């Protein structure tokens, strides 16, 4: 169906322990497919998805150059945020950003991002039009200032609108057997007595690709919503991704609660109730 | 700076078999700064070479980890994860239960 | 590609 490439970029003061750690991770989707680390040994732009390898040597040269210039971007802006905040030499901070492109089933851009947070907090956005911005504070007025008058935002539209996709629908072609299979989940529900009164139901997701998923319990066919436990989804470390949704239910009432899941690799919609 | 401290969840990779070759994952979310020490640890004592995801974050912007190491699970063995924070005065220690 | 940003 649809699909997104996206860079988390994460950036970390630490004085008196050296320069601000730059860390990029890309991804297609849930997979994670490069890394750069400014704290490696030799930091370079490496592979972490097969289909990747297949990039010649001047994919990973070009994409390092880009990071290795990003990480002392990075750190002239951490040494900026803090003088727009007034902030001590002494306290560490972080900067983050995310960015990149969503197209749909037929490759076509539907969106472009480019977010900013500094200490955890919102702090300047790319709106929409892919040509304004979002300043969550007065600090951030003095980025957007700054951008506004140095062309950024034409900048990122252009790059998410051309290099972006373009990358996308390469990678989504080269990596097609897995970036573009629905793996759905293993069900299974499992229960417990809690007392004499009570018992969970406990309703398991495993194995399924990507992260989205529905999980709902409902008893005499209404959505329990505030009785259930979601845990949130987690990472199997095999690509996949497992979730469980939990309902306390009075005993002998078991059968009144059914479990539903709806994933993009199931052909349908899936009911299940405790089978004793 | 308003910090947030880490969800964990201890769990395996495939359905636990006693005997059967396995991963132990500890999976750190939610949290903020990203400086976090987590350990793997059987029966008390801490696994030696345990890997990890690269870091990453969330739309919220807290950031997420994957720790994780071979283990074969037994009846007797204890398996845990344990985690610091700056949000934490003392370490959390989470222990694996194969029903979660 | 990633894209080579500016500083803020």
């Amino acid at each position: 169906g649809s699909h997104s490439m996206r860079y988390f970029h994460t950036s970390v003061s630490r004085p008196g322990r050296g320069e601000p750690r730059f860390i990029s991770v890309g991804y297609v989707d849930g997979t994670q497919f490069v890394r750069f680390d400014s704290d490696a040994a030799s930091p370079r732009t490496e592979p972490r998805a097969p289909w990747i390898e297949q990039e010649g040597p001047e994919y990973w040269d070009r994409n390092t150059q880009i990071s290795k210039t990003n990480t002392q971007t990075y750190r002239e802006s951490l040494r900026n945020l803090r003088g727009y905040y007034n902030q001590s030499e002494a306290g560490s901070h972080t900067l983050q950003r995310m960015y990149g492109c969503d197209v749909g089933p037929d490759g076509r851009l539907l969106r472009g991002h480019d977010q900013s947070a500094y200490d955890g907090k919102d702090y300047i956005a790319l709106n929409e039009d892919l040509s304004s911005w979002t300043a969550a504070d007065t600090a951030a007025q003095i980025t957007q200032r700054k951008w506004e008058a140095a062309r950024v935002a034409e900048q990122l539209r252009a790059y998410l609108e051309g290099t972006c996709v373009e990358w996308l629908r390469r990678h989504l072609e080269n990596g097609k057997e897995t970036l573009q299979r629905a793996d759905p989940p293993k069900t299974h529900v499992t229960h417990h007595p809690i007392s004499d009164h009570e018992a969970t139901l406990r309703c398991w997701a495993l194995g399924f690709y990507p992260a989205e998923i529905t999980l709902t319990w409902q008893r005499d066919g209404e959505d329990q919503t505030q009785d259930t436990e979601l845990v949130e989804t987690r990472p199997a470390g095999d690509r996949t991704f497992q979730k469980w949704a939990a309902v306390v239910v009075p005993s002998g009432e078991e059968q009144r609660y059914t479990c539903h899941v709806q994933h993009e690799g199931l052909p349908k919609p899936l009911t299940l109730r405790w089978e004793p | 700076m308003i910090q947030r401290t880490p969800k964990i969840q201890v769990y395996s990779r495939h359905p636990a078999e006693n005997g059967k070759s396995n991963f132990l994952n500890c999976y750190v979310s939610g949290f903020h700064p990203s400086d976090i020490e987590v350990d793997l640890l059987k029966n008390g004592e801490r696994i030696e070479k345990v890997e990890h995801s690269d870091l990453s974050f969330s739309k919220d912007w807290s950031f997420y980890l994957l720790y994780y190491t071979e283990f074969t699970p037994t009846e007797k063995d204890e398996y845990a994860c344990r985690v610091n924070h700056v949000t934490l005065s003392q370490p959390k220690i989470v222990k694996w239960d194969r029903d979660m | 590609d990633e894209l080579e940003i500016k500083a803020y």
